[PDB]
């Protein structure tokens, strides 16, 4: 049977590691304690996706916790589902972050990676055939970075033949309030890019400017984006554990999306946020879906892809739906704006179609296309490097830890051939 | 005066005056549209008013 591992990394990992498995467990009918409340047949046939079945009727989650201050543990811990969660999984070390990519990538896992690698191939033992595993961290998060970089190098070798899926937030363009952001940032995007297949790119940005936009709620809690991103993943998650037509497989996605070996970094959007008096102001058709679906202001990942065109894209709705809506929609798409695309593959388009609706509100969908929208966040971080580092401020630290610029400079070199690979490749 | 003179007058015992106007009952004020699930239970009422 195929089922799904989590790993939640940094204090942003605890973030989204408790919102997501929250709203996963209000979804499925679990109460905060675990006695499981069976309302839903389907999604208590196929809770073995995710979780194990213990007495009595709880599931645990086969999810682990890594961190370094005991502290954001134990708030986590205090969650209203921390009971839910392992003292098992509850593995963690002594030490400050530092807010440190290189102590974390050289001296803070050097005595926790040993232990996070007995339990998670416990785990992977204990059940029978992962898909692969989802990893939350943070790219320009310090301690996220230092450990989800050497995880996944060495998980690369301990499974040549799963799926590394991954989930990083993109530094505020605007600000990164940590000024070593970037230095960090062009650290780990070379070992991300080399050893993952798909990543997940977010920003907080754009979230509040949905905030804003039809949330307009002006009260925000990094919680009630947190409540959306954890949505967000729901969304592609959901055609696993769902019947009906559907290719629910990530490898389907990795195969049907990827075009070349080395690219891998996608942006999401997804389907109706309901404002003020939308709810009784909205009538839901299949238009209306696909022209907010389809827009550039509910796009909410890194930057408008005007500037740009999508290489190709792929859509997955909750719902009672038929193929012919879908088909005419895109049909429409494709003959409004001909050039919005590329030439290089012609029909770029995927759908998919989850027969089970969400609880409360009848359709909703997943967006998700890779596009030529990345170019503008590299160039950023690449000026924004080469501004601090010709005059290496910062940096006495990094060289008591045990560092040197030689792999800054292969960093930035690697990063370079992603923009021109880019570049040449669409334009 | 009229109800008094007649009291003696035309010796006229109480009448008193019966309402003949027309009444209608008070409209509600709209609620809130159900929590979304997205939102604060609190801060969306506000927001969710005009
Ligand atoms: N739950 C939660 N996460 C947040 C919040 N605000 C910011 N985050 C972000 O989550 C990011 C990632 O944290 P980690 O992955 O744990 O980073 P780290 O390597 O442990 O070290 P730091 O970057 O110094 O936090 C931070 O850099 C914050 O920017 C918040 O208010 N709540």
């Amino acid at each position: 049977m195929r089922e799904i591992v989590h790993l939640q990394a940094g204090q942003c990992g605890n973030q989204i590691g408790a919102k997501f498995w929250e709203v996963i467990s209000d979804e499925h009918g679990i109460d905060p304690t675990g006695t499981y409340h069976g309302d839903s047949d389907l999604q208590l046939e196929r809770i073995n996706v995710y979780y194990n079945e213990a007495t009595g009727g709880k599931y645990v989650p086969r999810a682990v916790l890594v961190d370094l201050e005991p502290g954001t543990m134990d708030s986590v811990r205090s969650g209203p589902f921390g009971q839910i969660f392992r003292p098992d999984n509850f593995v963690f070390g002594q030490s400050g972050a530092g807010n440190n990519w290189a102590k974390g990538h050289y001296t803070e896992g050097a005595e926790l990676v040993d232990s996070v690698l007995d339990v998670v191939r416990k785990e992977a033992e204990s059940c029978d055939c992962l898909q692969g595993f989802q990893l939350t961290h943070s790219l320009g998060g310090g301690t996220g970075s230092g450990m989800g970089t050497l995880l996944i190098s060495k998980i690369r070798e301990e499974y040549p033949d799963r799926i590394m899926n991954t989930f990083s937030v993109v530094p505020s363009p605007k600000v990164s309030d940590t000024v070593v952001e970037p230095y960090n940032a062009t650290l780990s995007v070379h070992q991300l890019v080399e050893n993952t297949d798909e990543t997940y790119c977010i920003d907080n940005e754009a979230l509040y400017d949905i905030c804003f936009r039809t949330l307009k709620l002006t009260t925000p809690t990094y919680g009630d984006l947190n409540h959306l991103v954890s949505a967000t993943m729901s969304g592609v998650t959901t055609c696993l554990r769902f019947p009906g037509q559907l290719n629910a497989d990530l490898r389907k996605l990795a195969v049907n999306m990827v075009p070349f070996p080395r690219l891998h970094f996608f942006m999401p959007g997804f389907a109706p946020l309901t404002s003020r008096g939308s709810q009784q102001y909205r009538a839901l058709t299949v238009p209306e879906l696909t022209q907010q679906m389809f827009d550039a202001k509910n796009m909410m990942a890194a930057c408008d892809p005007r500037h740009g065109r999508y290489l190709t894209v792929a859509a997955v709705f909750r719902g009672r739906m038929s193929m012919k809506e879908v088909d005419e929609q895109m049909l429409n798409v494709q003959n409004k704006n001909s050039s919005y695309f590329v030439e290089w593959i012609p029909n770029n388009v995927k759908t998919a179609v989850c027969d089970i609706p969400p609880r409360g509100l009848k359709m909703s969908a997943t967006f998700i296309g890779n596009s030529t929208a990345i170019q503008e966040l590299f160039k950023r971080i690449s000026e924004q490097f080469t501004a601090m580092f010709r005059r290496k401020a910062f940096l006495h630290w990094y060289t008591g830890e045990g560092m040197d610029e030689m792999e800054f400079t292969e960093a930035e070199s690697n990063m370079n051939d992603l923009v021109s690979e880019y570049q040449q490749y669409q334009d | 005066f009229t109800r008094q003179f007649y009291k003696d007058k035309f010796g006229m015992p109480d009448l008193p005056p019966v309402d003949v106007t027309k009444k209608e009952p008070p409209p509600v004020k709209q609620e809130l549209p159900p929590y979304n699930g997205y939102g604060l239970i609190e801060d969306s009422a506000q927001n969710c008013f005009a």
